């Protein structure tokens, strides 16, 4: 209530924006069977674009 | 569910067998003990035997 | 062969032929990836054999299983870090060319970084 | 400045502050196989502290909720006569105070050690929070940048060759 | 149960030394007591000590299935607190520790 | 007091060098050394190089 408070602003419009598929930035220490999740995220991004 | 991934790196358990006081049980053809193994998956669209 | 020998041989061959009969059964709703090629499989096996050759002296000399387990766990973490990337790229790979590229990257990363890390940790131990 | 600054469960004014809800959410997206024994020990100590802290939070919030319930009932203190209404209305006021307290982040030496560690465990936890918990990682990265921590996972990284994966809140350059 | 005294207090300083050496829940204390009993009247003799060690070998062999050469090829004969008599090697090491602890 | 002062003033000479790379590396390697129990040095050709005897001699000289 007196010091720096991080903002809560976020993207509210772009679909599936926060479904972050694994890459170099996020490393590859995720759950092993998230390869299908990454593939589905890639397909959804392709469909959007 | 989720399919078997193309590659898995598996640690060889150590100390399971105390016979003759040998911690390592797997030895490579070149004559060196093995601590890790690579298991590969082919034909992911296939059942696993019971 | 005798009856018992024939029965034992039949048992061995049937136990080995599980894949032959499980191949025919396949599932439709399946996420199917391109399997890694045999050449790349052999290259990765050779890289792991080189790592084991590097590691053998220290582990053999060590007499307490705890240190061996610690070394194994550290090297396993290092290798699994790259294994995750290899699996992610191979599963998304859309051709044997992409699969071979991913396998080559994985094996080169082993041969350089894993070799350096294994030498460093073995010297530290 | 107490006489137990060594204590791991203790904290400082400028140490990394994490909420109990954020800590419990972070616990969900972590794997013990991928952490070193030192990191596992750090997490176990953090759980040891949190076990008592979470249970004590409602104890801390009780007086505020009691006062709020009394004010809502009115300006009459009737002792045992008003217990029914006091504790029936306080049964919803106290949850609100606990909600505020839990949403409030608190500094902790263990929190800063686990998040800001410059080793494999620190990198792993930061990347897992960044990927599987983008909402928490956004606030955590804002806090770290404000407190002068530089890591490649931070969205406020000005020396990165790759675009950030999350909205970058306004801040002073 | 298989020791020489109806209770551990009747046993001399060797039983107390075994209890100190091993944790209270570690059942290798019984093997250490067996080593003490084997070493009674033999530790103070150069040949008696070797005879007690052979007795420990025989005791371990009769307690657990073992092969010829395991006890000779044991790497470390030292014992820690969390060592349990789950193997002939552990039994033999505990018996040797008891023999060493035995004074008279 | 007189003897201590005289000895200190006589034998005090600041190190007028820069610690060499070998000295720094040895200081870093001396993290785990202890005189309570001697370390069991193990020769791995793939990380030490040279010959086993030469490596053992160098290790004995260093530590
Ligand atoms: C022999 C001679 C020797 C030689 C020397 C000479 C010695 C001579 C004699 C010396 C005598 C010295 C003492 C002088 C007299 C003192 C009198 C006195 O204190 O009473 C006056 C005091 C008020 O004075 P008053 O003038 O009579 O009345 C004022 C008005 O009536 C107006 O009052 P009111 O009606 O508006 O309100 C009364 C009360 C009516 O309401 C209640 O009674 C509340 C009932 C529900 C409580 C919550 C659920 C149950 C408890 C859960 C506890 C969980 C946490 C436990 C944590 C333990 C570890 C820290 O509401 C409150 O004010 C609530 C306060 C108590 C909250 C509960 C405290 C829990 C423990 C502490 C936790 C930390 C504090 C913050 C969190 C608090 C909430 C948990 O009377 C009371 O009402 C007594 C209340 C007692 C509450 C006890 C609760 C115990 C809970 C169980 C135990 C929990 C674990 C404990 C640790 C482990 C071991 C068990
Ligand atoms: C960490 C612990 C705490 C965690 C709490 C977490 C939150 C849980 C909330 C759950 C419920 C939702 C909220 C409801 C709000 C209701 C507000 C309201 O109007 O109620 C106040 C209302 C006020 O009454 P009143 O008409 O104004 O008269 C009071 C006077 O002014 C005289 O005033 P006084 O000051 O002298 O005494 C009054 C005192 C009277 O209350 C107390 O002293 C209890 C305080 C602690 C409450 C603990 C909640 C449950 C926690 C989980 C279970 C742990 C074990 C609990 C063991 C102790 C019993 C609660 O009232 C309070 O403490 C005020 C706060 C009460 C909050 C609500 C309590 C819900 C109780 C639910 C279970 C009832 C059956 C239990 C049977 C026994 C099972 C072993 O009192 C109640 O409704 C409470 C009744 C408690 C009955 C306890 C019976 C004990 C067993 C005796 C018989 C044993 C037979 C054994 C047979 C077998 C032998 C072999
Ligand atoms: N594979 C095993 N087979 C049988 N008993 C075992 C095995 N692993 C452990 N134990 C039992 O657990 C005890 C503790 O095991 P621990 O992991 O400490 O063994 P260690 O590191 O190989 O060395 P040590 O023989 O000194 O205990 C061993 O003394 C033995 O009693």
């Amino acid at each position: 209530l007196f010091d720096f408070n991080p903002s809560s602003i976020k993207f509210e419009k772009y679909p599936f924006y926060y479904w972050i598929n694994s890459s170099q930035l996020t490393e590859f220490n995720q759950y092993r069977k998230f390869v299908i999740r990454d593939s589905i995220i890639y397909s959804l991004n392709n469909y959007i674009i | 569910p989720g399919e078997v991934l193309p590659l898995r790196i598996i640690k060889y358990p150590l100390g399971l067998e105390t016979i003759h006081n040998n911690i390592f049980e797997n030895t490579n053809n070149e004559g060196n003990v093995e601590l890790f193994r690579l298991r590969f998956n082919s034909n992911s669209s296939k059942m696993q035997h019971k | 062969m005798d009856t018992i020998q024939k029965m034992n041989y039949e048992a061995t061959v049937n136990m080995g032929r599980q894949d032959l009969i499980t191949r025919e059964y396949t599932f439709y709703s399946d996420y199917e990836f391109i399997p890694i090629q045999e050449d790349r499989k052999q290259q990765m096996e050779d890289a792991l054999n080189n790592l084991h050759k590097i590691i053998h002296p220290t582990v053999t000399q060590l007499k307490k299983k705890a240190n061996v387990q610690e070394i194994q766990d550290r090297v396993f973490r290092k290798l699994q870090g790259w294994e995750g990337e290899l699996n992610t790229c191979v599963f998304s790979a859309k051709n044997v060319r992409d699969s071979n590229f991913c396998a080559d990257r994985f094996t080169n990363r082993i041969n350089t970084e894993g070799v350096e890390f294994v030498k460093q940790i073995l010297r530290e131990y | 400045m107490d006489n137990n600054y060594h204590f791991w469960g203790n904290g400082d004014r400028q140490d990394v502050s994490l909420s109990y809800e954020d800590y419990y959410s972070i616990l969900d997206c972590l794997l013990d196989e991928k952490l070193s024994p030192q990191g596992l020990m750090k997490f176990k100590n953090l759980h040891e502290v949190s076990m008592y802290g979470v249970s004590y939070v409602p104890l801390y919030c009780f007086p505020v909720a009691y006062g709020i319930s009394h004010m809502l009932t009115g300006k009459v203190r009737r002792g045992h006569s008003g217990y029914r209404n006091l504790f029936s209305l306080m049964s919803v006021v106290l949850p609100f105070t606990c909600w505020y307290a839990y949403t409030t982040p608190i500094p902790r030496r263990l929190y800063t050690e686990i998040i800001c560690s410059n080793n494999a465990d620190g990198a792993y936890v930061r990347n897992r929070i960044k990927q599987q918990k983008p909402g928490i990682w956004r606030k955590l990265s804002q806090q770290l940048y404000n407190k002068n921590f530089r890591f490649p996972e931070l969205n406020q990284d000005l020396t990165a060759t790759e675009f950030p994966l999350d909205y970058v809140a306004p801040h002073k350059f | 149960a298989q020791t020489a005294h109806q209770n551990r207090y009747q046993g001399g300083l060797c039983y107390a030394q075994c209890n100190e050496l091993f944790s209270f829940w570690n059942p290798s204390i019984q093997q250490c007591w067996k080593g003490c009993d084997f070493g009674v009247g033999r530790v103070n003799d150069p040949e008696g000590r070797i005879e007690a060690q052979q007795m420990c070998k025989r005791w371990a062999a009769e307690l657990y299935w073992t092969y010829k050469g395991e006890l000779d090829t044991i790497k470390d004969l030292r014992v820690h607190a969390d060592m349990y008599p789950t193997t002939p090697q552990n039994v033999y090491r505990a018996c040797l520790a008891g023999v060493r602890r035995q004074k008279f | 007091y007189s003897t201590n002062k005289e000895a200190l003033i006589q034998n005090f000479e600041p190190l007028n060098r820069k610690f060499t790379e070998e000295e720094v590396e040895q200081f870093l390697r001396n993290e785990g050394r202890s005189q309570e129990e001697k370390r069991n040095w193990i020769y791995n050709p793939h990380i030490h190089g040279s010959t086993e005897g030469e490596w053992k001699a160098d290790i004995h000289e260093k530590f």
